[PDB]
């Protein structure tokens, strides 16, 4: 376990990075005149966490 | 709404900051110009806006009646309007007062 | 050259690239023929490179010879194009790694 | 004069540091990044706080620089350990100045890198994730390899027909019919034909902003 926990933690980390950068480029920019189906935004780190996860499992 | 109510003196304070850019700006327009068609012709309505400083969309600067005209100069005012700029209560609500 | 074709293209520059696909099929062409100079068909088709790059050379250069109709003015089968980025695929064997991998 | 700061590395306040990167990355993770330029009292208190992160970055900077050289300190996994700061310092240059500025904060995402610098248990499995992904230089080869062939003949074969779309014949409004645009092919070509009252007429539409379609290189790979 103290492997696959710094395993993970690792992980972790790679998409903390992914979604800090991603708050930075696309922060805020999402906003289209269009109705508002931009469910998976990149506004604040909660909503950048589950962006950046959505991503990943592509 | 001349049975339900009294003459008033609207005053709406859009907020125009950088908040509301995208779709609230546009139900902010849409709702600002659905509320100056709720005014009768003995009751007056200015139309600020702050985005930490506080102006008038329109070129009135007072309470202007709210006729079927001077509503226009408004309605066409809040439309040509775009958002910016940090975002002050206490600047617009001084100005609203 | 055949990356460079894009949407909106210049009557000039369709021009440009017919010109350079000339020059490059003719010059894989003199490989062919430098090739079977250097050792007999007897020895030229027992490689299946070579027997690939002659299908490639023969493509591009029927694909020029029907070049000489005109279906759209500068101002039809598009099958034997396809064999100008076949080609590559010769290059990737280069390395030794991937040749083996592959393989 | 270089002895108390080489023994300054003696004392465990290599804690402290991290516990500053810990700090950061909580810093960073609590700013909201507002549309157009708005902000609320927290992203302004985050600020100062951000001269306080880059006095403390600074300061171990001169410290461990001096005590490990010029030609010796950046030999390691520090290098990004000073030009993390080197660009944020000019970030302070920059933002007590006022463009293209307020983009280069993004340098500040990578200081949770450095928190695996610090700890060597999880830079060993670091390496040895690094160490893997090595061998897989040619898939990744290969991988490049069939994107570049396969958009060639994209090229070849999808060269911009994806323009024409089914608008309204009856020409009041040049927007386009269908309430999801589909790219389709007038007549005396193949594909799909309009329905009883529309023209498959050229444009722009076809696909979604024209973001995918075939056109360019860059568009097919
Ligand atoms: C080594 C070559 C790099 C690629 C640059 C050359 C291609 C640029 C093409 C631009 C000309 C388009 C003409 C039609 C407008
Ligand atoms: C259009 C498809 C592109 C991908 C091609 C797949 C692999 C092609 C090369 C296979 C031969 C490898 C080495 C042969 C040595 C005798
Ligand atoms: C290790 C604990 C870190 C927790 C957060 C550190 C920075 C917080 C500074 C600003 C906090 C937000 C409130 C601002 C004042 C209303
Ligand atoms: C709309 O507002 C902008 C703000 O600067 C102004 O330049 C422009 O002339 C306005 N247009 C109309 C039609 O009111």
């Amino acid at each position: 376990v103290r492997s696959i926990a710094s395993l993970l933690l690792l992980l972790f980390l790679f998409i903390i990075i992914f979604s800090l950068l991603g708050m930075q480029l696309f922060g805020g920019k999402f906003n289209f005149d269009e109705m508002q189906t931009r469910r998976s935004t990149f506004d604040n780190f909660p909503q950048s966490l589950l962006t950046v996860f959505q991503i990943l499992t592509g | 709404i001349q049975g339900a109510a009294s003459p008033k003196d609207m005053l709406i304070l859009v907020d125009v900051s950088g908040s509301v850019s995208g779709l609230t700006l546009k139900l902010i327009r849409t709702s600002v110009s659905e509320m100056l068609e709720t005014l009768s012709d003995d009751d007056f309505v200015n139309v600020a806006s702050f985005n930490s400083n506080a102006q008038d969309v329109s070129c009135f600067q007072h309470l202007v009646q709210a006729n079927v005209r001077n509503k226009k100069v408004l309605k066409d005012a809040v439309n040509n309007i775009t958002a910016k700029g940090i975002t002050d209560y206490k600047k617009g609500f001084s100005f609203a007062f | 050259c055949l990356a460079m074709q894009h949407y909106g293209q210049s009557c000039l520059f369709k021009i440009a690239m017919n010109i350079l696909n000339m020059l490059f099929t003719g010059l894989f062409t003199v490989e062919m023929i430098l090739k079977l100079i250097a050792f007999k068909p007897k020895g030229y088709f027992s490689d299946p490179w070579n027997v690939f790059d002659f299908l490639i050379v023969i493509g591009s250069i029927i694909d020029v010879i029907l070049s000489e109709v005109n279906p759209a003015e500068h101002t039809s089968i598009t099958f034997f194009r396809l064999f100008r980025v076949m080609r590559l695929v010769k290059l990737l064997s280069r390395g030794e790694g991937i040749r083996t991998l592959l393989w | 004069r270089r002895a108390c700061i080489s023994i300054v590395e003696w004392k465990p306040f290599e804690i402290i540091i991290l516990l500053t990167i810990f700090a950061n990355c909580v810093a960073l993770a609590i700013y909201i990044p507002f549309p157009e330029d708005d902000s609320n009292a927290t992203n302004s208190n985050l600020e100062r706080v951000e001269y306080l992160f880059l006095i403390i970055f600074t300061v171990e900077a001169f410290l461990k620089v001096i005590a490990y050289g010029l030609l010796f300190h950046p030999n390691a996994y520090l290098r990004n350990g000073w030009n993390l700061l080197d660009f944020i310092i000019v970030v302070v240059g920059l933002f007590s100045a006022i463009f293209d500025v307020k983009a280069l904060r993004a340098f500040r995402v990578l200081r949770p890198l450095r928190l695996v610098s610090g700890v060597p248990s999880l830079q060993v499995v670091l390496n040895s994730i690094i160490k893997a992904m090595v061998p897989l230089l040619h898939i990744a080869l290969l991988v490049l390899f069939v994107i570049i062939i396969y958009a060639i003949i994209g090229l070849e074969l999808f060269m911009g027909k994806m323009h024409k779309t089914c608008y309204n014949q009856e020409g009041i409004a040049d927007v386009p019919a269908e309430d999801d645009p589909s790219p389709c092919a007038l007549e005396t070509g193949h594909g799909r034909q309009c329905q009883n009252g529309t023209v498959c007429k050229p444009g722009w539409d076809g696909p979604k902003h024209g973001i995918t379609n075939f056109d360019n290189f860059a568009f097919a790979m």
